[PDB]
RNA sequence: GUGAAGAGGGAAACAACCCAGACCGCCAGCUAAGGUCCCAAAGUCAUGGUUAAGUGGGAAACGAUGUGGGAAGGCCCAGAC
RNA sequence: CGAUGUCGGCUCAUCACAUCCUGGGGCUGAAGUAGGUCCCAAGGGUAUGGCUGUUCGCCAUUUAAAGUGGUACGCGAGCUG
RNA sequence: UGCUGAAAGCAUCUAAGCACGAAACUUGCCCCGAGAUGAGUUCUCCCUGACUCCUUGAGAGUCCUGAAGGAACGUUGAAGA
């Protein structure tokens, strides 16, 4: 199914033969099953899940209440998955790291880092212009942004500036170094986003 | 025109039945099913069958001549049954049928196997020679033009696929 | 084959048919003949 | 003196039913249009939404003639720098069924507020069943 | 001839094309061009045919058992294609 | 004409298909390798340098390829001059 | 590219019917996304006191009550003009 855990950033594995691996280490406390939607009732079959911990008074009756209906600690934040058709989970269910002793290849999907109002330059790899050469206040400026009267507008889809990551993305098929189930980690190979501390979704690589 | 206007025959053991426009006919070898046009009428008269084109629709003749032909090869199917005789004319070609799947060895990186749709029965008297009978020419017809499309007839030493009666023009090489 | 816009016969075994709205002619001898369009 | 315009309040509408199994598209969606409109009741007025709710079933099952189950497209912009989506009345089908009537009917009424009042008249469906048995809706042909 | 110096209806929009010359009023009727399934006023009007190409709703030389019409001559019961 | 800044370069593009590459095909004076021409195909990709203000061109060396055009011979309230 | 197949006692990929067939097309992969006014769903949480006036009206006020929640303010952030 998937697992969310927290980014713990980032170290490296010697393996025996020599070859040192670069590995994202991501803590994956127990996903507490709460609430297991059903075609009978939603029209798509799925399951809620959470984890962590909130203190009691931070949050809020609406979800201190919502816990209570299944039967679990209030866990900080909410997320969603999807089942595939064959599986069946129950409510007030713990999900261990165990899932994915058996995959290989992951999929993680996070918010990455946020770098506020990036320029062409930097957002879209635009081409800086000459930095001499006679120029005149316009050395990372974005040049033209349009052809003449014919379209007489700017195309929707411009590369213009503006803001740059804080947004969600996946990173697809890294491969699993290591399951550890005594401290609860996942050692994914590779680079994942989001800075140290950020949530991370992780499920096994859709591209099979 | 001529060819509608000439009685089909029926051979003893072979139940037609017509549902409407749906005609089902049941013979020793396998029952057959076929759901014909509608500008096309056809009745049972004695023995033999009737194929009329129907009034009102401009190319009657024409769809009902059809279905005669239809029908005149599907009472063939159902009684006599069809075959096609294919052979692998060049050096290091095989065939084979294990069951129902025809493993066929054309020269290729990989060894290619080909399902068989419905009763077709798919014979190996030789090892490079595959005929295969059945009830319908359509899906005959098809089955071998598809193990035929795997790789047609090299316009030179007519190495490839072929069916039997199938003379091929080999061109000189220059 | 060829495309060209006014196909015609070329010999006796070559023969004009229309698939699809289109004109085609079709050969049993000679490949070169077979032809299309117009 | 002057003439009778009808007044929003007063107006007593009416639901119907339409089974689109085997209808022509456009003689279909012509009849809806006048309908919808209200140029079949006898108080007409062409600033009032006089014009009665219709529920469109099986839309999926709607019949068009020639070619036009393949050849008729259904082109629409994406309002972007060069995106221009089409679809045939089969691809549409498959997809939207809905759609297809939907589009025929809108291109019939009138553009502006009040066209965009007597279309959210209409209810179009894939399926057989309906959810409005609470109004009666009357069977229209 | 029209516009310029002429409004109005039609030709989607369109000075000069088609129809027709605005004294003012009227919640009267009859017509012109053009129209009459819906946008949008009026024929899902009637009679007998044509087209299947979305032709209609841009176009040529030229190409083709696409299809609908009359008129003559070629061959049969010694039985033709 | 009570001003619509004209070549070329840079930055940024976008569209067309009359396709340079890659993809799918027929015929070949197609043995195979590689081609030749024609048909379908616009998803993506499509040099760096020397000379000259150049566009272009020639040359050198690469490339799977170094496409042809439209966009005020795209883009000076974006830069250069 | 084919497979059966009349009109045309044959032949033909097609007129009925049936099968393959490309980086194009529609999905699959990723992101935004119910202002999707067609404003969708599931879950949880929170609120159950009197009274005259009257064009007795989704009428208006008088006192009594103000929860869920939120805001603000502060400490601030790998969030951010
Ligand atoms: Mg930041
Ligand atoms: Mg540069
Ligand atoms: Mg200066
Ligand atoms: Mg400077
Ligand atoms: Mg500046
Ligand atoms: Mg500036
Ligand atoms: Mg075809
Ligand atoms: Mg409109
Ligand atoms: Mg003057
Ligand atoms: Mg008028
Ligand atoms: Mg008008
Ligand atoms: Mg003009
Ligand atoms: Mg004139
Ligand atoms: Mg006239
Ligand atoms: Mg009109
Ligand atoms: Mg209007
Ligand atoms: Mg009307
Ligand atoms: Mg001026
Ligand atoms: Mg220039
Ligand atoms: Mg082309
Ligand atoms: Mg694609
Ligand atoms: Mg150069
Ligand atoms: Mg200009
Ligand atoms: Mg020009
Ligand atoms: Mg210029
Ligand atoms: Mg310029
Ligand atoms: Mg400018
Ligand atoms: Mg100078
Ligand atoms: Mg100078
Ligand atoms: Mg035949
Ligand atoms: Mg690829």
């Amino acid at each position: 199914i998937g697992l969310v855990g927290k980014k713990v950033g980032m170290t490296r594995i010697f393996t025996e033969d020599g070859v040192s691996i670069p590995v994202t280490v991501i803590e994956v406390e127990a996903n507490r099953v709460t609430q297991v939607k059903d075609l009978a009732n939603d029209g798509y079959r799925a399951i809620q899940v959470t984890t962590g911990a909130k203190k009691a008074n931070r949050v809020t009756k609406p979800e201190a209440g919502h816990f209570a209906k299944a039967g679990v600690e209030a866990g900080r934040g909410l997320w969603e998955f999807r089942l595939a058709e064959g599986e069946e989970f129950t409510v007030g269910q713990s999900i261990s790291v165990e899932l994915f002793a058996d995959v290989k290849k992951v999929d993680v999907t996070g918010t990455s880092k946020g770098k506020g109002f990036a320029g062409t330059v930097k957002r879209w790899n635009f081409r800086t212009q000459d930095a001499t050469h006679g120029n005149s206040l316009s050395h990372r400026v974005p040049g033209s942004i349009g052809q003449n009267q014919t379209p007489g507008k700017v195309f929707k889809g411009k590369k213009m500036a503006g803001q740059m990551g804080n947004e969600r993305v996946t990173v697809q098929s890294l491969d699993v170094v290591r399951v550890d189930a005594e401290r609860n980690l996942l050692l994914v190979k590779g680079a994942v986003p989001g800075a140290t501390g950020s949530d991370l979704i992780v499920k096994p690589a859709v591209k099979a | 025109s001529r060819v509608a206007k000439a009685p089909v025959v029926v051979p003893a053991g072979v139940d037609v039945k017509i549902n409407g426009q749906v005609i089902t006919i049941k013979g020793k070898n396998g029952e057959l099913t076929r759901t014909l046009n509608d500008a096309v009428e056809v009745k049972h008269a004695d023995n033999t069958l009737t194929f009329g084109p129907r009034d009102g629709y401009a190319d009657g003749w024409a769809q009902a001549g059809t279905a005669r032909a239809l029908l005149n090869s599907m009472v063939i199917g159902v009684t006599e049954g069809f075959t096609k005789k294919l052979q692998l004319v060049g050096v290091g070609y095989r065939a084979a049928v294990k069951g129902n799947v025809i493993n066929l060895s054309l020269g290729f990186s990989h060894p290619v196997d080909h399902q068989l749709p419905a009763g077709i029965t798919a014979e190996c008297p030789t090892q490079t020679e595959i005929v295969l009978k059945g009830a319908d020419k359509q899906v005959i017809g098809q089955v071998a033009a598809d193990l035929r499309a795997y790789r047609r007839p090299e316009p030179y030493k007519g190495k490839g696929v072929r069916y039997a009666d199938e003379v091929v023009r080999t061109k000189e090489a220059k | 084959m060829k495309v060209r816009a006014s196909v015609k016969k070329l010999c006796r075994n070559c023969k004009i048919v229309k698939r699809d709205g289109v004109i085609r002619v079709i050969c049993s001898a000679e490949p070169k003949h077979k032809q299309r369009q117009g | 003196m002057k003439t009778f315009t009808a007044k929003p309040e007063t107006v007593k509408r009416d639901w119907y039913v339409v089974d689109a199994t085997g209808k022509t598209l456009g003689r279909l969606a012509t009849e809806l249009a006048r309908r919808l409109r209200g140029k079949h009741k006898a108080e007409y007025t062409p600033h009032v939404d006089t014009g009665d709710y219709i529920i469109v079933l099986n839309a999926d099952k709607v019949a068009v003639t020639g070619n036009k189950r393949t050849d008729k497209v259904y082109y629409h912009h994406t309002g972007h720098i060069g995106g221009i989506k089409q679809a045939t009345f089969e691809e549409m089908i498959a997809r939207r069924p809905e759609r297809v009537i939907e589009i025929a009917v809108k291109g019939m009424l009138p553009k502006g507020p009040l066209g965009r009042a007597m279309f959210r008249k209409l209810k179009v469906y894939a399926g057989n069943e309906h959810n409005h048995a609470a109004q009666q809706p009357q069977v229209l042909d």
